[PDB]
């Protein structure tokens, strides 16, 4: 009922997440400092993703008035035929330049069609509205991110009705913890009283480009919420996890968008079909300490693997015994952890990987469906 | 010359005041104090203690680079302030009534900086990327109104066609200048690419009272928003009395907010 | 014979339970601040759980004419109904009514026939509803749990009749606290608009903090004056044990899980069955300082075995015997005290401990039960 | 926590029964150490034992 991911990645200093301040974002896991990368970061990187351009049902606009006004076409674009929102209830003084609103990008037609019609006026167009904006979910990305726009606390009360608004989210992403502590920057303040030498260590190394950091990722998907958030259409909801699926395999949270580069496929994945979520974060409680960047992501993955081992034989239940896949680049010992035992279908590539996922929700196969 | 150093806390407690950290939300207010750690002589012997009124025209307006990043110590998040001037600067008489600003006492060391022809310096830089259009200007109206007509010269930020990649786009706009002072550049790599906020006071005469003499005078506040954009790479050198001017001044515009450092380590 | 349960857990940056205005919740122990989840969240994370859902028998409404005309049909039946729960002592109140009722499921059927005896309301209909209320309760969480149900004043003053609605209690939990010093964060949210042109330039970030902590659980059990709740009925408390058991060992609280995803499971559970309640709480007086050559979990089992043997060793009677179980996944993380076993049966999986514990409690299995 | 008994008027107080005063005072010592109030302990359950008895 579940289609658990568990990734173990690499990103460089150019490619991660920062705060008001300008910092990297960190966290403690286990009483040791660690380096994060949020939720919603991840999770808007996955929407404006190339292998997600596809469907891209939605748009989060604080000025829907700019936005309609190219679909509408007329002088009614503004003034208080566009100001109809307010009379619908937002809280435009309480919150910065009125509230954000999940729109469905291909719904903007039906909110140019209302506004383009003052024969009725402000009158039952301020409340008409409102079925339309509330009726607005049937997206991709909305069924996925979910929803939860809601009327303001004054204004919603000149006639005002209001439904469920709110769809439920079908779709649970971790803030992606790094597996060992956090490595300190390069001091510039050093510069003035010594010099590192001619170029030689704490200085020109080389390692390759950069000094890279390990990541743990993690992701929930559920089958049943999203299938019921789309109401029906179980290929398109098939076509959504497996874009999402490879989405999420090749993407950089930030700018810099890779063209082919292979570095940016993960070097693991745990693609699980539980009916409890379960995560795998317990297992670097432990710190992955290690002088040697190459073999980091190895003992990573040593130590993903007897953490499941245990977790899978220990919790286990005779009613629903479940198995998954994986994936790797057959480099980091993907036959020889825990004697595959969760392993079963070992694969050394991604569409292949997505081919295999399709096969055991449904049946399907990813070259087959990519359409509506 | 020297740079002196200050550290700042970022982490601890979020529940209580922490006026070190609410510091660095407005980058005026950061000029302004690194400004107020350059007394000018009698002030120090006028107010040893900092509390006559403070007054722009009673300190020294000798221009200063400095540039805010961040680090970890251990296991705590600490802010990293690096100031390079051109005189001696008194970090006791600025902090002295607010010793809860900084983390940890500041640091100042002598820079005697010299690379003939020969040295692969490794750099990293914070410029503000500006430019000047020539036509800037299409008076993009709001609300019903979207095109009106009127033209003007300001500066914005730097743009890249949408078929290259910000990174290539801001390589090839360092290496465009680059000779003019004095370096080759082998490897740009981007690291951040965002903007920096400030607020400005800015006294205006409203009505004239009772012998007012001069109006009254009110404050209001005008923003402030730049382009900023970090990045390190390696770079060789050549004309050192060039570079060695390169490194006393800055690089690029809107040098007293910030932007413009050049931070290299001989290698 | 009391039966205790002792949890130690380990979370990913979660923020489970959150303040009135957004931060995690915090308490002072042993001089520290540590990270708390609150007991009445847990036992609501717990009752309406997947595990629990078998024996969900009772509801918590605060609204509960909407419920009486949700099952009868004939919504103005409302219109017939709510004054009348205005009058068995709810006050009729700036909700529906403000006193939450706690009451079996099905009696609400029952309360249906009061909709349907328009010869017999008034006073009649309010007195047998107040019996209703007063004689539901045999339901395996609120025996489980309480019930106070004190109806507001201000009721009739005629012939407001009610009988002994408290019932006591089964289950006792404490407040989950973290084993070492708390550091919360903040998470500097921003929301990025869709479509260029915002001209909005000013400082637009948000906060949202959250928190990461490894938690000590502490349930009890009580064996009798749970059957006599239960009114005998010894086989459903068996089932009530075991399902408790699941629920609390594979449940966590769903606060902001959209978000931060902890679904965490805990690495070492302490079973003990003895006659009268020990906290080990005060193991973790001293905070747990992380040392580089282990991690926090097998450092906070260590001191909790420390605790156990020192309580063992210590207030120790000869009729009393006591007897302890000890789970961890696959033996992974033993009671670890020297040379030392401590419990007297050392399990490496979750339903053969929950068998074991139910026909230790006077042979009951986990097949016919249910 | 602070307890006084006075062993004399205890026997006073029991016509001089040193049976149930040693009973007493035995008993008392044994539920002092193992007794907490209960109000509010079914949602603050808070069954703690001294760590050192004087």
């Amino acid at each position: 009922m579940l289609i658990e991911i568990h990734m173990i990645q690499n990103h460089s200093p150019a490619n991660l997440n920062r705060d008001d301040l300008g910092a990297p974002k960190t966290c403690y896991f286990g009483g040791v400092l660690r380096s994060r990368i949020s939720s919603q970061c991840i999770k808007r990187s996955i929407r404006t993703s190339n292998d997600f351009k596809a469907l891209l049902g939605g748009v989060r606009t604080r000025r829907l008035a700019d936005l309609i006004q190219q679909e509408a076409g007329e002088t009614e674009c503004w003034k208080k035929a566009q100001e109809i929102l307010n009379k619908c209830g937002f809280k435009n003084k309480d919150d910065n330049t009125k509230m954000l609103v999940f729109m469905s990008k291909d719904k903007i037609k039906d909110l140019a069609r209302i506004v383009l019609d003052n024969s009725l006026g402000l009158t039952e167009a301020a409340q008409q509205v409102a079925n339309v904006i509330a009726q607005a979910t049937l997206a991709p990305d909305i069924a996925l991110c979910g929803r939860m726009l809601e009327p303001n606390d004054k204004d919603k009360d000149k006639k005002v009705k209001w439904s469920n608004t709110t769809v439920e989210a079908a779709l649970q992403v971790a803030h992606a913890i790094s597996t060992h502590i956090a490595r300190p920057e390069i001091d510039y303040f050093v510069a003035a009283d010594d010099v590192p030498g001619e170029d030689a260590g704490a200085g020109h190394i080389g390692e390759s480009m950069f000094a890279s950091a390990c990541f743990y990722k993690y992701f929930s998907i559920d089958w049943e919420q999203l299938v019921k958030n789309l109401k029906g259409d179980t290929n398109l909801a098939a076509h959504t996890v497996g874009a999402f699926l490879l989405a999420a395999a090749k993407t950089n949270p930030s700018g810099k968008q890779n063209s082919f580069a292979a570095h940016n496929y993960p070097d693991g994945i745990l693609v699980e079909f539980k009916n409890s979520p379960i995560s795998y974060a317990n297992a670097f409680v432990r710190p992955v300490s290690v002088v040697k960047e190459s073999d980091l992501v190895e003992q990573s993955i040593g130590q993903l693997s007897n953490y499941v081992n245990d977790i899978r034989l220990g919790y286990y239940d005779e009613q629903s015994p479940v198995i998954g896949f994986w994936f790797s680049p057959n480099n980091r010992y993907p036959l020889g952890y825990k004697h595959s035992k969760l392993a079963s279908r070992n694969i050394g590539n991604l569409n292949e990987l997505v081919g295999a996922v399709l096969d055991y929700i449904g049946g399907f196969k990813w070259e087959e469906v990519q359409k509506s | 010359i020297y740079l002196s150093r200050l550290l700042i806390d970022t982490g601890g407690n979020p529940d209580r005041p922490r006026p070190g950290r609410k510091w660095l939300d407005n980058i005026y207010n950061v000029h302004r104090r690194l400004s107020m750690a350059f007394p000018s002589g009698l002030r120090r012997e006028q107010d040893p203690h900092f509390l006559k009124p403070f007054s722009p025209n009673d300190f020294q307006k000798t221009p200063f680079l400095f540039r805010v990043d961040n680090n970890i110590d251990g296991n705590d998040k600490r802010a990293i302030i690096i100031v390079q001037s051109v005189l001696e600067p008194d970090w006791d008489y600025c902090f002295q009534n607010a010793l809860d600003f900084l983390a940890a006492p500041p640091e100042t060391k002598e820079y005697n900086p010299e690379f003939k022809a020969g040295q692969l310096l490794r750099f990293r830089l914070r410029v503000n990327a500006s430019v000047r259009r020539h036509i800037p200007e299409m008076v993009q109206q709001d609300g019903q109104t979207i095109e009106t007509g009127k033209i003007l010269h300001k500066r914005v930020s730097l743009t890249w066609d949408a078929s290259s990649t910000p990174d290539q786009a801001l390589a090839d706009w360092l290496a465009a200048k680059s000779p003019k002072l004095g370096f080759t550049l082998q490897r740009c790599e981007l690291l951040q690419l965002g903007w920096v906020y400030g607020s400005k006071p800015e006294p205006k005469n409203v009505k004239v009272k009772e012998q007012g003499q001069g109006y009254w005078r009110e404050h209001k506040y005008n923003p402030l928003r730049f382009r900023a954009a970090l990045l390190e790479g390696v770079l060789e050198v050549d004309d050192p009395k060039l570079f060695l001017k390169t490194l006393s001044s800055g690089i690029g515009k809107a040098k007293s907010f910030g932007f413009g450092l050049l931070s290299v380590l001989p290698i």
